[PDB]
């Protein structure tokens, strides 16, 4: 499972879901199989 | 009333020593341009040569022209537009400046006179016949034909048809006048000739010119009891030769020396000035003595037939040092003196008289009572109105040079919608002519600017049509420009720009298609392409395009290449468009205007017929898939949103499918990012009443070239002209010369689409 | 070199292009703000050196005669010491660009006359003169001119 984290400016992080692309959606990264049910997850803290 | 809006001084380059003053020149075009000259005085004589160039939108940045003036410039004059700039010096030498490469950053002067020893002391273009007049009394008469009207003026020379020659004419110190005329090929013809055949001292001279082709010059000698005699010259080109006759006209003395009391005091006529140039009928004279004096109103008004009569004087002054008189060609009549005064319309009435102490006195035109007063908290060695007489630029007796602006009833209150009335006969008359409108910014509030703006477009409508037609792009850049002033309305002038961008692409790729052959006659393609994306509600593109002619629509395959960046701004701002929808942001305002989005409807067609001739003209979207139709997904969303707007009456709130569809739109494909084109470092949103900015010259308190959609680096290689009213960047000459679609690259040489002048920016060098 | 020389020939084939970053940022831009994210978040000061570190024996001042605040500039010393006995001021003439290149001795040969002594002092300053090297500074003049004092009372007695 992967996870990414930005950091950015005024106390504000965006995560996401590491395994799947920011090209070619259908595809998934190399060595991180998708995390199902992780955006209602964080959805929650939001 | 009077507001310095600012203040420009020179750093550190004052001080001029052990060489005394020497009289400067001023000059305001109708592009907001200054020309003025001064007394710099630092390791050299030629920065007393130097023609400073100052746009009045961004005066930190001053152009400063090494004119090889070997004497001192006694005169500057713009053209009838604002194009050239004439300067004379003493010993001759009259420069005809022009643009270089249609930049106001770059002047040469190929065209020039020389009566050589003798020096200039009075230049002036010839005029071209037009004149029009301003009547105040129809200033709700909702047609633009009753308010500005052209009186029938004669052009001094026309040459075979209507056409007036164009040509200046010089008074010299002694009786000496010259004229020369400018061809239409680069030729130019002199000729000189002495006034009257007793030659004697010109010392102050002035030129008008009157209906009938003549011209009429004012010759004074300074003593103040010496006659100020007048002569009408005639100018004709007689078979190859330009041939003057002149012939004396009554002279007048002066009072004050028929005043018998104490006759001996103001020895010195000091400015003699027509009232206007084309106003050939009244006088201004201005007697001094060391520390007082008195102006003086003349006119010619026949009974001795012709005989001048004093109109009015003033009572004693301190000493004159500048005079201003205005430009703004009022109608001058006695109903519209009488409206004037009753709704306080007071931009054509006034002169402006600086004096030895700090003060300013605006004054009266007819009979010249002191209408304002500013005092200055030093004198003002060069002033000038504006072409709409709201604010007057001045230069010290320093370094300094300042713009105060003159509100239009001068200082007394008026209700809101007398001063909107005021500044919208204003705007109006700038958008008749082509002058600039940055003067009328001044004196505009925010907490007005709404209202004006809908006055505008009530104004833009009920207009005979063809006007329409011609006010189109004026009245957006007004549109824009006053948008701009207020925090309410502050977010719409990136539409405004955009808007102007569209059509200007729009038109003009439908100006590239020529139809190879006429079928369906009476219609162009341009017509045809829109009756048909009218009428065809398809929400597929194949289905739009199946219907549309496809061998008609046929480029050369080499300009069809070329037009890629402008088809790559086109699928860029909508796809930008769409994914804007599910949110006041850049594109608020296009996602109910359904005209625009039905243009971009067919911009979509027409690139998906040239991507099917060539598929190098297309748009590239990244996309995260890769059995994608990328230009059918953002046209299906495209006519979807516009089968909402192009109902009649109707102002449909756009549907949910519409709303998830485009949140979907993320995810599919990447939004880049755009460049949105008034990058703002007007003065006029950031300057405030009662507070004057103090500038230095040259001091100023992701770059894309905007017209042809190339990245330039971090710091970009190749030079560029900025506009100076938007502030679009372009690149100067064109990055590949045989491979350029002149279509689009020779429609902004002169100007940018918004209107403003293009001005040389300088490479970083880092 | 290895591994990366396709991307060298192209870049190398496209310089002098006036839209070369154009073509540059169209191509690396995308992938870039994609994965990384978008992007961020009078008297030449040598000489008051030379003189602000001297012995307290030289007195260096200022010539009141000659040129001042221009290119070379012109200092008379002094000497003050128990040890040595009082001599002639002594003259120089410092250039403009002074490091890399030698100052020099205004001499006057009618004062270092009308005595042995003073003689002395000057053959053996002219001697250490033609002793020393290039591009010398102020001090190894004034410290020679002590030194040829000094040797001019031993020799001397
Ligand atoms: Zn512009």
């Amino acid at each position: 499972y992967c996870i990414d984290i930005y950091c950015r400016s005024r106390g504000v992080v965006a995560i996401r879901d590491g395994a799947y692309s920011l090209f070619d959606n259908s595809k998934l990264v190399e060595g991180f199989y998708p995390a199902p049910g992780l955006k209602t997850f964080l959805n929650m803290f939001v | 009333m009077m507001d310095l809006a600012y203040v420009c001084e020179w750093e550190k380059w004052s001080k001029s020593t052990h060489c005394p003053s020497v009289p400067l020149a001023c000059a305001w075009s109708c592009r907001n341009l200054i020309a003025f000259t001064m007394d710099l005085r630092s390791d050299d004589q030629d920065l007393t040569r130097m023609i400073h160039i100052l746009d009045t939108e961004h005066p930190w940045d001053l152009h400063s022209i090494p004119s090889e003036h070997h004497e001192a410039i006694t005169c500057l004059e713009w053209d009838q537009s604002g194009s050239r700039l004439l300067s004379a010096d003493a010993d001759g030498q009259i420069k005809c400046w022009s643009m270089a490469d249609h930049l106001a950053n770059s002047w040469e002067s190929s065209v020039g006179s020389l009566v050589e020893g003798d020096p200039i002391v009075a230049l002036s273009w010839l005029h071209n016949g037009v004149k029009l007049a301003l009547h105040v009394e129809k200033s709700g008469a909702s047609s633009f034909g009753e308010k500005f009207s052209r009186v029938k003026f004669s052009p001094s020379l026309t040459l075979f048809g209507g056409k007036p020659m164009e040509g200046w004419i010089a008074v010299t110190v002694s009786g000496l006048v010259t004229v020369s005329l400018l061809k239409p090929s680069g030729q130019v013809l002199t000729s000189t000739e002495s006034l009257c055949r007793l030659r004697g001292r010109v010392a102050l001279a002035d030129i008008a010119f009157t209906g009938g082709g003549n011209i009429v010059v004012a010759t004074a000698d300074g003593s103040s009891a010496s006659p100020v005699q007048f002569y009408k010259v005639c100018v004709s080109v007689v078979s190859e030769k330009c041939r003057i006759d002149t012939e004396i006209l009554p002279s007048l003395f002066m009072r004050c020396t028929t005043d018998l009391n104490r006759k001996d005091k103001f020895p010195a006529i000091t400015h003699l000035k027509f009232l206007a140039r084309d106003m050939s009928e009244q006088v201004l004279l201005c007697a001094s003595s060391q520390t007082s004096s008195i102006v003086e109103c003349w006119s010619l008004r026949k009974e001795t037939i012709l005989k001048w009569r004093i109109l009015s004087a003033t009572n004693d002054l301190d000493r004159v040092s500048a005079v201003a008189l205005p430009k703004l060609p009022i109608s001058l009549t006695n109903t519209d003196l009488k409206v004037a005064s009753d709704t306080q319309f007071y931009p054509g009435l006034g002169l402006a008289l600086a004096f030895h102490d700090g003060s300013v006195h605006i004054v009266h035109r007819l009979s010249l009572q002191t209408m304002a007063v500013f005092y200055s908290s030093v004198h003002l060695k060069a002033m000038q109105l504006s072409w709409t007489s709201l604010a007057l630029v001045g230069i010290d007796s320093h370094g300094k040079l300042s713009v105060l602006r003159l509100s239009p009833s001068m200082g007394h209150p008026l209700e809101v919608g007398l001063a909107l009335r005021h500044l919208l006969f204003l705007l109006e008359y700038c958008m008749v002519t082509g002058y600039d409108w940055w003067d009328i910014l001044l004196h505009v509030q925010p907490s007005m600017v709404q209202s004006l703006v809908e006055k505008l477009h009530e104004e833009y409508t009920r207009q005979t049509a063809a006007l329409q037609q011609v006010l189109s792009t004026r009245i957006l850049a007004m549109k824009a420009s006053l948008c701009k002033l207020s925090p309410c309305t502050v977010t719409r002038v990136c539409d405004y720009h955009t808007k102007l961008f569209l059509i200007a692409i729009s038109s003009t790729l439908k100006s590239l298609l020529r139809p190879h052959f006429l079928n369906t006659p009476d219609k162009s393609p341009g017509d045809r392409l829109t009756e048909i994306c009218t009428k065809i509600t398809d929400v597929d593109i194949d289905k739009v395009m199946i219907n549309l002619k496809t061998e008609e629509f046929v480029l050369d395959m080499n300009t069809l290449q070329a037009l890629q960046q402008l088809l790559q701004w086109v699928g860029d701002f909508v796809l930008y468009l769409l994914a804007s929808l599910p949110n006041l942001r850049p594109g608020h305002s296009f996602l109910r205007d359904g005209t625009s989005l039905g243009m971009l409807r067919e911009l979509m067609v027409v690139i998906r017929i040239w991507g099917l001739l060539k598929p190098s003209c297309l748009p590239v979207y990244t996309a995260t898939s890769d059995t994608q139709d990328s230009m059918s997904l953002l046209f299906r969303l495209l006519t979807k949103l516009w089968i909402c707007c192009r109902d009649e009456g109707p102002a449909s709130e756009p549907d949910e499918a519409l709303v998830d569809e485009c949140c979907l739109l993320p995810s599919q494909l990447l939004i880049p990012s755009l460049d949105w084109l008034p990058a703002s470092d007007g003065l006029v949103s950031r300057l405030q009443p009662k507070q004057p900015l103090r500038l230095q010259f040259g001091r100023a308190p992701p770059k894309i070239d905007h017209l042809r959609r190339l990245h330039l680096g971090a710091c970009p290689t190749e030079e560029c002209k900025a506009c100076t009213r938007c502030g679009c960047v372009t690149m100067l000459k064109s990055p590949n010369r045989t491979t350029a679609v002149k279509q689009w690259e020779q429609r902004w040489i002169k100007n940018c689409l918004c209107g403003g002048l293009w001005w040389r920016v300088p490479l970083s060098y880092p | 070199q290895y591994l990366c020389q396709p991307l060298l020939d192209a870049v190398l084939a496209n310089i002098r292009s006036p839209v070369f970053n154009h073509s540059l940022y169209r191509t690396f831009v995308p992938a870039m703000t994609a994965i990384h994210g978008p992007p961020i978040t009078s008297i030449p000061s040598v000489l008051q050196g030379e003189v602000a570190r001297l012995d307290p024996k030289f007195l260096v001042n200022l010539d009141p005669s000659h040129c001042s605040n221009n290119g070379t500039v012109h200092l008379i010393c002094k000497l003050d010491d128990k040890d040595l006995p009082s001599v002639p001021p002594l003259e120089l003439s410092v250039p403009a660009d002074y490091p890399a290149q030698s100052p020099l001795w205004i001499d006057r040969q009618w004062q270092y006359d009308a005595n042995p002594f003073l003689q002395s002092v000057h053959r053996c300053m002219t001697s250490r003169l033609l002793q020393l090297p290039d591009k010398h500074s102020v001090t190894a003049l004034l410290n020679t001119w002590a030194q040829s004092v000094h040797q001019a009372c031993l020799s001397a007695a």
